[PDB]
RNA sequence: GGAGCGUCGGGCCCAUACCCGGCCGUCGCCGGCAGUCGAGAGUGGACGGGAGCGGCGGGGGCGGCGCGCGCGCGCGCCCGCCCCCGGAGCCCCGCGGACGCUACGCCGCGACGAGUAGGAGGGCCGCUGCGGUGAGCCUUGAAGCCUAGGGCGCGGGCCCGGG
RNA sequence: ACCCACCCGACCCGUCUUGAAACACGGACCAAGGAGUCUAACACGUGCGCGAGUCGGGGGCUCGCACGAAAGCCGCCGUGG
RNA sequence: AGAGGGCGUGAAACCGUUAAGAGGUAAACGGGUGGGGUCCGCGCAGUCCGCCCGGAGGAUUCAACCCGGCGGCGGGUCCGGCCGUGUCGGCGGCCCGGCGGAUCUUUCCCGCGCGGGGGACCGUCCCCCGACCGGCGACCGGCCGCCGCCGGGCGCAUUUCCA
């Protein structure tokens, strides 16, 4: 019996996998962040058949369920407890996440005033 | 600020915005104004007529101050002076007409652009035009040379 | 004017707050958090606030004068109702409503005072 | 090379400039230091005028 | 596949004014609600206006607005003006106006006010009249910077009146080889 | 004040709803009335050919006045003259129909894109199927679909064109109005043909689906409507 | 007795082309919304005398400008009224106005989307330092580093868990 | 997202080139460094201030500068451009 | 000392080992599924909550109503007074109102025709009261109406609570 969110859509994502960079399998000094290959001959930037595949706008997310979580609910990076009574009069559609750097005898007071004001916090069962 | 400028859109993209079949080489013209008659020729003469060759006499040990000589036009004489000269006459019934001493306000020639209100004045000043005097001369007035 | 200092404002106040897609806004009496012109205590001539009460029991309702801003400390006037619950309402609506007192935020400062009325009671298992 | 329009302009950075670069960093402290000798003068001329003669 | 050309697609024309300022913002605000709303074609010129820069809004003389005034007929009207009102040194009876300008300079302001008239601000306009009835909608002229006189058939080319850019007019810059017919030619 | 203004509201809403009323009956005897005209039209060509016959003689009936025309191959590698052509009869997509009024001026035209069309003499069925399947009118600029009268009303109302029937009537007598109701008919966005095409590169008359096919052109109509 | 060659049928196979639908973006709409009636809109409203089942007794037009949910009407009783939303109860409400309205916001309809060289726009993309600002975070553990842990974003990237 | 399987697709990047998977050159691998800058001059565009003006320098007056080598002011306000 | 004298943090390339999985078309890669693992969320029914309503059980005190007090809103009579815009009257501040002026006067004064100061004049800024008007968020005082809070009363067909 977890905090639900107001209404709970199918999120369908257009692509899952994520695009990786050209020729960043053959090597450890290329990264897998995403360039646009910008060589003359170049399979991939021409878009040749049985390539790595070009990150377009084409992909993008449908506007109702643009970076919502599987929950159903966006992130909203709480950093102290001041900063949770923002998320007050939402509740139903975002959910406070506590920050890395956030002491765990703090984390444990923005806890427990979610609770009490029914946020849903997305890493509070973790410091200890 | 160079977060504004354009090279920080062209990292990544190889020939930097100068085209990779030409290049950006160091001086493909020859550095300047080089090639005003050879090469360059077609800029500088639709551009710069009249750039080369001589006109004219030489002058040697020119200095300014001898040829000073700044203009003000008839169209805003009054405005050298306070209103109430001009206003204090358009009234008055002397026939007065106020002194304009235009060398006090920083003029030597008076020439005669514009139109002048019907209202007498005596005007002093170090050179006159012809259709400046006569404008004068209508409004009912009276030139004054000085030196 | 409000829209004058709005538009001084609507990017730049201390009490704004971005970060991770949405736009909040911790000024006081300003009662849903948003970055807006209709919600935002500082700016206008009258304003609602609903705060919870320090005691820890009842809400307080925060109305501003008009008398007198300019004048910060005489400006708000606080009043705690610690009431059963729908007389709570009632009276939050009646003081928006039969006022003629900032009807654009009603609503809004009923949902308020309903959630701070949620969130003062035991908790759960 | 010129291209399409512009003034036929002949800047003066033909000669080894930039060994005689005079910044004005000073300048503040000139100004101050002035004043400062200058108000010397006017304590040591005691009721003489400051300006001069 | 469709054969249209993408290439003019886009209009290009200005939404909003480029400039930050906060009040200029607020009557933009006031006068895209009025040009929607009314019917008056006026409050659509005058948001248009609006939003162009500040070249091209250029400053309204008062003598040119004095005699566009003077004409037959447009007598107990409001004169409007986007950019400013500014003096003429060389104009002298002003006759009491209505004014509406986004700014009128100092000496223009007190001899208007001298003389008997009213300035507006746009807002006061708005309240005055919404549909900019009986307004005569005015400019200062567009083609009076400098700039244009460099602007054209470029200058050595024949029957070209164009200021060529140049350091220093005098006897020796330009005026040789391609202006004196005594010189190789002229244009 | 009150039930004053309310009587009076209550009025027009009814002055409306008879105004609706009396609309919507003369679209109905309209419809009767081009069904009354389409069945002499047909009969009468009819009725000339037998008495022609009766005779030792030959009815040869009226030049088509009006055609269907169907771009059949695409986009890429088109001839400058013909790709003009083809975007004066709208015809910029692969598979758009258009109805063409037939004259001199516009024959000589489909015969400069002879290779790049297939074209005909549409039946009242192919004119019905075309419009009222796939009509949509060009409104504001904006391709929108004729879902009520109102809309083509709105544009042609000013021709003595009220309603679909009106419309589709307009296209197939090519009367005094056609150009302006077959212009607000945006084109006609027809999907591939089922059961294929002969040869898209010929002509018909030598086996493939280029130019003039006269009354053929209904067969390709159903398959690709 | 083709899985060859020439002439021809039906049938079927599939492209990023065509059609219908979803979703992303771009462009366009004198686009809409700072709070109002109204869908081929073709009026609304005083107010005065004279009256009333009267009306405005005009086209096989097939019809748009006039007609059958009322104009006068039921009630108080031929005369009066035909009344006020702090209450008509509402599909339109002109008395006040979003859940919506960071107006650099929000919303609606169309159309369209290859791209080297090159140009422009937007980056709540990223790095280091400064003025402000977060009654920010931090030995109850900062930076950095590592992670077959959980997620977000088209993407640059980012956030959380554990070490 | 770690590994493995299978079907289909699929040549190595960078580069000059009409044309590169090339029997064209550079490149074993990883880390860190690493290339459109600044000044001056012009031009056009844009934003702001003032407007037949505008202007700020250079200088001067106000402080030991904590912040200041700032900030402010000047019949110098205009010699002058 | 998982800080051991070139010792903070300790990345990658590279290597050892431990665990898992695979292995005749060099490897690696894109799309699509499947199998196995790693952890992560569960559930030892997840049938998720929230309004309103009906019932049957228990629970304290009030809403409704007035009375006394406090505070707030809004209103017009602008009623009374403060407040300020445009206009008119006072020529009243004008010398008890200053600056500016190539307006004037050397009838003046002082210093040497000029400088400084008066004295006229013009422009600009301030007092007095009356009248008209925008009666403007620029405020007070009474009166009115409404709202809210506190305190009195109201004991139970009302009043919230709880299951
Ligand atoms: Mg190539
Ligand atoms: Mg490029
Ligand atoms: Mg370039
Ligand atoms: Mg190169
Ligand atoms: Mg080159
Ligand atoms: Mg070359
Ligand atoms: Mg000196
Ligand atoms: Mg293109
Ligand atoms: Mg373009
Ligand atoms: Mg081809
Ligand atoms: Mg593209
Ligand atoms: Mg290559
Ligand atoms: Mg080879
Ligand atoms: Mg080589
Ligand atoms: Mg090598
Ligand atoms: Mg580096
Ligand atoms: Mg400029
Ligand atoms: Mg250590
Ligand atoms: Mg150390
Ligand atoms: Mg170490
Ligand atoms: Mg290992
Ligand atoms: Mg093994």
């Amino acid at each position: 019996a977890a905090l639900r969110p107001l209404v709970k859509p199918k999120i369908v994502k257009k692509r899952t996998k994520k695009f990786i960079r050209h020729q960043s399998d053959r090597y450890v000094k290329i990264k897998r962040n995403w360039r646009k290959p910008r060589g003359i001959d170049n399979r991939v930037r021409r878009r040749f058949k049985g390539q790595i595949l070009m990150p377009n706008i084409g992909y993008g997310s449908n506007k109702k369920t643009k970076h919502m979580l599987p929950s159903g609910f966006r992130k909203f990076l709480v950093h102290n407890v001041k900063e949770l009574e923002v998320l007050l009069m939402c509740n139903k559609s975002y959910c406070a996440e506590i920050a890395h750097n956030v002491s765990s005898k703090n984390r444990k007071a923005i806890v427990e005033r979610a609770a009490q004001l029914a946020i849903r916090v997305t890493n509070p069962n973790a410091r200890l | 600020p160079s977060r504004l400028r354009k090279t920080r859109k062209l990292r990544g993209h190889v020939s930097h915005g100068h085209g990779r079949i030409g290049k950006h080489r160091k001086h493909p013209g020859g550095r300047g104004n080089a090639g005003g008659m050879h090469h360059h020729r077609i800029n500088f003469d639709k551009y710069h007529p009249g750039y080369f060759g001589k006109v004219g006499m030489r002058h040697y040990h020119l200095k300014r101050n001898q040829s000073f000589c700044p203009t003000v036009n008839l169209d805003k004489l009054w405005t050298l002076v306070s209103e109430q000269t001009r206003v204090n006459a358009a009234k008055n019934k002397t026939g007065a007409a106020p002194i304009i001493d235009v060398v006090r306000s920083g003029y030597y020639k008076v020439l005669g652009k514009g139109k002048l209100p019907k209202q007498p004045v005596i005007v002093k000043a170090k050179f006159f035009s012809r259709r400046a005097e006569e404008k004068i001369k209508g409004v009912g007035g009276a030139c004054v040379l000085v030196a | 004017s409000a829209h004058l200092q709005w538009m001084v404002v609507r990017n730049c106040s201390s009490f704004l707050i971005k970060r991770n897609k949405q736009t909040y806004s911790t000024e006081p009496n300003n009662l849903k958090a948003r970055n807006s012109f209709r919600y935002n205590g500082l700016i206008h001539r009258k304003t609602v606030g609903v705060e919870p009460a320090a005691d820890g029991k009842g809400v307080v309702v925060v109305m501003k004068r008009r008398s007198g801003q300019r004048k910060p400390a005489t400006s708000y006037v606080r009043t705690t109702i610690n009431k059963n619950a729908r007389a709570t309402l009632s009276s939050i609506r009646h003081m928006i409503r039969k006022n003629k007192y900032h009807p654009d935020l009603r609503m809004a400062a009923i949902r308020r005072a309903s959630a701070i009325l949620r969130s003062q009671k035991p908790v759960m298992v | 090379a010129p291209s399409r329009n512009g003034m036929i302009l002949k800047p003066h950075f033909h000669k080894d400039w930039q060994r005689r670069v005079a910044t004005w960093f000073n300048q503040p402290a000139r100004k101050i230091r002035r004043r400062k000798a200058r108000q010397a003068r006017a304590r040591r001329i005691a009721p003489r005028p400051a300006s001069g003669p | 596949g469709v054969d249209i050309r993408h290439n003019k697609d886009r209009k290009v024309r200005r939404k909003e004014p480029k400039s930050q300022d906060i009040y200029l913002r607020l009557l933009v605000k006031l006068y895209r609600f009025l040009a929607r709303r009314t019917n008056s074609t006026f409050n659509q010129v005058v948001l248009k206006r609006l939003f162009m820069s500040r070249t091209n809004r250029p400053p309204l003389s008062l003598s040119r607005m004095i005699r566009k005034m003077k004409l037959p007929g447009r007598e107990g009207k409001t004169a409007v003006v986007v950019g400013t009102i500014t003096d003429d040194v060389r104009v002298q009876e002003v006759p009491k106006l209505k004014v509406c300008a986004l700014r009128v300079s100092s000496r223009a302001r007190s001899r208007i006010l001298k003389a008997g008239g009213k300035i507006l601000t746009f807002d006061q306009l708005a309240l005055d009249s919404p549909k900019g009835c009986g307004t005569v909608l005015l400019s200062g002229p567009r083609k009076g910077r400098e700039v244009y006189r460099h602007f054209g058939k470029a200058p050595g080319t024949p029957h070209s009146h164009t200021k060529p850019y140049v350091r220093s007019k005098g006897r020796k810059f330009e005026r040789a080889r391609g202006r004196r017919a005594s010189r190789g030619y002229k244009n | 004040n009150f039930a004053e203004l309310k009587i009076k509201r209550l009025r027009k809403k009814f002055a409306q709803k008879m105004l609706r009323k009396a609309r919507r009956k003369l679209i109905y005897e309209k419809a009767k009335h081009y069904h009354k005209e389409y069945r002499q039209m047909y009969r009468t060509e009819i009725r000339m050919a037998r008495m022609a016959r009766k005779a030792g003689n030959f009815y040869v009936p009226a030049e088509p006045k009006l055609a269907f025309v169907i771009r059949i191959r695409g986009i890429n590698g088109v001839s400058p003259k013909v790709r003009k052509v083809l975007q004066l009869l709208r015809l910029r997509q692969i598979f758009n129909g258009t109805f063409v009024k037939l004259n001199k001026a516009s024959i000589n035209m489909l015969r400069i894109v002879e290779p790049y069309i297939a074209w005909g003499y549409p039946n009242l069925k192919s004119v019905n199927e075309l419009i009222y399947k796939r009509g949509y009118g060009k409104i504001n600029k904006k391709r929108i679909a004729l879902t009520d009268n109102a809309l083509i009303a709105r544009s042609l109302g000013k021709y003595g064109i009220i309603c679909m029937e009106d419309l589709i009537h307009e296209i197939y007598t090519v009367g005094k109005r056609f150009k302006e109701a077959n212009n607000f008919l945006w084109p006609f966005k027809l999907s591939s043909p089922r059961g294929g095409m002969k040869k898209k590169t010929t002509h018909f008359v030598e086996g493939e689906d280029a130019g003039n096919r006269e009354d053929q052109i209904n067969r390709l109509i159903r398959r690709m409507n």
